[PDB]
């Protein structure tokens, strides 16, 4: 009656039922796509039932087909996802610390300074908005206001 | 645009809409220096600046 | 949609997945797979913290790649601005070439000097100025000892590498953005983003609509933007049954039209007004047939 | 798409699904998690109630007809249901007509002209006179028909041309002017006529009207149709 065993009449055996049923990188990428939310499964349910799991979520981490969320204690797969995008890694480190170096004007200001050195702003300032005596047939006159 | 209705309270500069109780929020120091950088230059002039 | 949506999440995508960190492309993925998410349901989604989500969403915030938006329901809403991401990347993608052109330019200057005890730097200009009576070695003004030349001849060529091997990764990015502005761009609101949510919970606690104050002048900063068909077969008897009808409505129309009796005659002289063949078809049929033989819940409601 | 939208469904939020393709259309439910689906057939709608555009609340109600099934859908956007329900709207009076609908609802010689006995059963069956003279002569007197007929030619022969001639070729479709709620009339006659010059929408009948739907419900598919106008 336990929805974690199934019967198996060929046989007459049962056996343990994973939450998702999944032995194989090409099932894991395939029921990850199938998600209709960002709800990550958890590492906890899936080293259950496989008995490895995270030399393949790491061998994916590699390839850029999956994302995964690792613990801070020490490198530890958590939930993950699907990686709709491409390549996980891409930029080097030396681009990471400009691109944090670099801090962005007031944003008012931003589209006139883009229009300034040539590039057209896909922005305006918010400056710019403008918010924008008979009394016996009472009750049987239709009001005919319009036509 | 309708302007709003200025009272200091403590060190904060705080404004009250009045409806079509009026509403009322703080005038962030930010906002109102994004405001001054905005006044052109006959108009501060003639303000006395 | 519209195609050029594609193209501009896909930028938004790159972007987060190679200038930003791990937990910051789950973060800005599952906004752009989703629509306006709020607090609570992202925490959930992603099993991530609030000191955790902080940083994320706080950085995120900075660069204008993801807005906020904050109403009475107070509550929090997250969400994509589309004209402010795009001019954002695009001006951070400027400067940052910028920066490494600029660099890269300063550094074919010569080098300079420097003083290993003060630890002063010192251009070639003013050097020339402090070199000692013998001509022999230049001298710190401060610590009157010799300047050691400064550590900036070789890097002219790492810089030059750098720039080369960034414009090759970035180009994706150029390549969208030029897209990007050949379409037209337009300006995403909370309401309009409303119009492609996807729940993201069965029950969540967050009333996913816009209900704005009736009857309001505020103005917050950064919240506002620039029949049936019916048919009638006539089947072989319908025409000549319509016919009858049309024959019926002229009939009506001239009553309508016919003057009143008295208008008639001259009413002076009355009173002034005051107070079988079917056997023989059935026996024709046995005939022929012999014939061919012989040569073979309650609320307002209205009605639409 | 105009076929899917998010909902919410008692108490629980999920995705509203409008299936066209499967005939009779349908209106499905399902939640987001999928644990719960519902699916209501659009025949079976009478009416479709809506909210007012002034009203905060947004339950797009489908009244059945017979405590009529009452199934209450809420939107998010009020763009988005008016997108939905200006679809609804379409299904709905496409529906409503067919029900009312259906509650509603050569061989000019003498040698031929002597053999075509199918011609000859004809006229004597709507002709009085003629029945009483060939039921005298040809079933007790025992004459021959085909000489009854040899004196009868002119008869047989005008009989026979009227049911034989056919009206020449014209432009059908510039007749049919659509003419909220709109009338068309269309005859037999006019069918026939469209199939000759357009054997397209012969393709078109002819595979469909026994196999999906009935053939009211075609022409008004046929005449909302972009290949009417095309
Ligand atoms: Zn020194």
């Amino acid at each position: 009656k336990l929805d974690r065993i199934e019967f198996d009449p060929k046989k007459g055996t049962f056996k343990y039922l994973s939450t998702y049923d999944v032995h194989s990188p090409s099932e894991l990428l395939k029921l990850l796509r199938s998600q209709v939310t960002f709800k990550g499964i958890s590492c906890k349910d899936l080293k259950d039932g496989w008995p490895q799991c995270d030399e393949t979520i790491n061998q994916l981490e590699e390839d850029s087909k999956i994302l995964v969320l690792r613990t801070k204690k020490d490198k530890t797969p958590r939930y993950v996802w699907y990686n709709s995008g491409g390549n996980l890694k891409c930029i080097d480190e030396e681009f990471v610390k400009m691109w944090e170096n670099v801090q962005l004007p007031q944003f008012a200001e931003l589209p006139r300074k883009l229009q300034d050195l040539g590039l057209k702003p896909a922005s305006v300032d918010p400056a710019t908005i403008k918010r924008q005596t008979n009394t016996h047939m009472t009750g049987i006159l239709k009001d005919y206001s319009h036509r | 645009n309708t302007q709003p209705t200025i009272r200091k309270d403590g060190l904060k500069l705080v404004g009250s809409w009045k409806k079509d109780e009026p509403e009322l929020r703080v005038l962030s120091t930010e906002e109102i220096l994004n405001i001054f950088k905005h006044i052109s230059v006959k108009d501060f002039t003639s303000l006395g600046f | 949609d519209r195609p050029i949506d594609d193209i501009v999440k896909n930028l938004l995508k790159f972007v987060v997945r190679g200038f930003y960190g791990g937990s910051f492309v789950l973060v800005l993925d599952a906004i752009l797979f989703h629509s306006v998410l709020a607090e609570d349901d992202l925490k959930q989604l992603l099993s991530i913290n609030k000191t955790e989500l902080g940083p994320l969403i706080a950085r995120l915030r900075s660069d204008r790649l993801i807005s906020i938006h904050k109403q009475r329901e107070e509550r929090v809403y997250y969400y994509v601005k589309y004209p402010h991401a795009i001019d954002a990347i695009k001006w951070k993608v400027h400067q940052v070439v910028q920066r490494l052109k600029d660099d890269l330019d300063k550094n074919s200057e010569p080098n300079g000097y420097m003083c290993p005890i003060c630890l002063t730097k010192y251009t070639q200009l003013e050097a020339v100025q402090l070199l000692n009576f013998d001509r022999t070695e230049f001298l710190c003004s401060l610590c009157d000892e010799p300047l050691v030349e400064d550590d900036s001849g070789k890097k002219n060529k790492e810089k030059q590498d750098k720039l080369n091997r960034l414009m090759d990764q970035i180009q994706p990015i150029i390549d969208s953005l030029k897209k990007i502005d050949d379409s037209r761009i337009e300006e995403n609101t909370f309401e309009i983003a409303l119009a492609r949510l996807i729940p993201p919970q069965n029950q969540s606690h967050a009333a996913y609509t816009y209900n704005p104050k009736k009857g309001s002048t505020m103005f917050r900063p950064g919240d506002s933007a620039p029949a049936t068909l019916h048919i009638n077969i006539t089947t072989a008897s319908d025409e000549v049954a319509q016919r009858e009808l049309q024959e019926r409505q002229a009939e009506e129309k001239r009553k309508q039209n016919a003057v009143p009796e008295w208008h008639k005659q001259s009413t002076i002289g009355k009173t002034a007004l005051g107070r079988e063949e079917r056997e023989n078809e059935k026996t024709l049929n046995d005939y022929y047939a012999a014939l061919a033989k012989k040569q073979a819940l309650e609320d307002e409601f209205e009605d639409v | 798409m105009s076929h899917s939208g998010a909902a919410i469904f008692e108490k629980v939020s999920g995705i509203i699904a409008i299936n066209e393709d499967v005939s009779p259309a349908e209106l499905t439910w399902r939640s987001t998690d999928g644990d719960k689906v519902h699916t209501v057939v659009l025949s079976t709608i009478d009416k479709l109630q809506a909210t007012p555009a002034s009203s905060e609340k947004m339950m797009l109600r489908l009244i059945g007809k017979v405590k009529p099934q009452r199934h209450m859908f809420s939107f998010n956007n009020r763009t988005v249901m008016d997108n939905i329900k200006m679809t609804l709207q379409q299904i709905i009076s496409r529906y409503k007509d067919a029900d009312i609908y259906e509650e509603k609802r050569d061989s000019l010689s003498k040698e031929k002209l002597l053999t075509n006995l199918k011609l000859q059963q004809s006229l004597l069956k709507g002709n009085k006179v003629l029945m009483k003279v060939f039921q005298e002569t040809v079933i007790n007197a025992g004459l021959p028909p085909s000489e009854f007929w040899s004196t009868r030619i002119p008869l047989l022969r005008a009989f026979a041309l009227s049911t034989s001639q056919k009206v020449g070729p014209y432009n059908v479709l510039s007749t049919i002017k659509p003419v909220n709620k709109v009338n068309v009339n269309l005859s037999r006659e006019k069918i026939l006529n469209i199939f000759e010059n357009y054997p397209i929408v012969k393709k078109a009948y002819t595979d469909n009207v026994p196999k999906n739907f009935k053939e009211p419900e075609f022409w008004a598919r046929f005449f909302s149709s972009k290949l009417f106008r095309k």
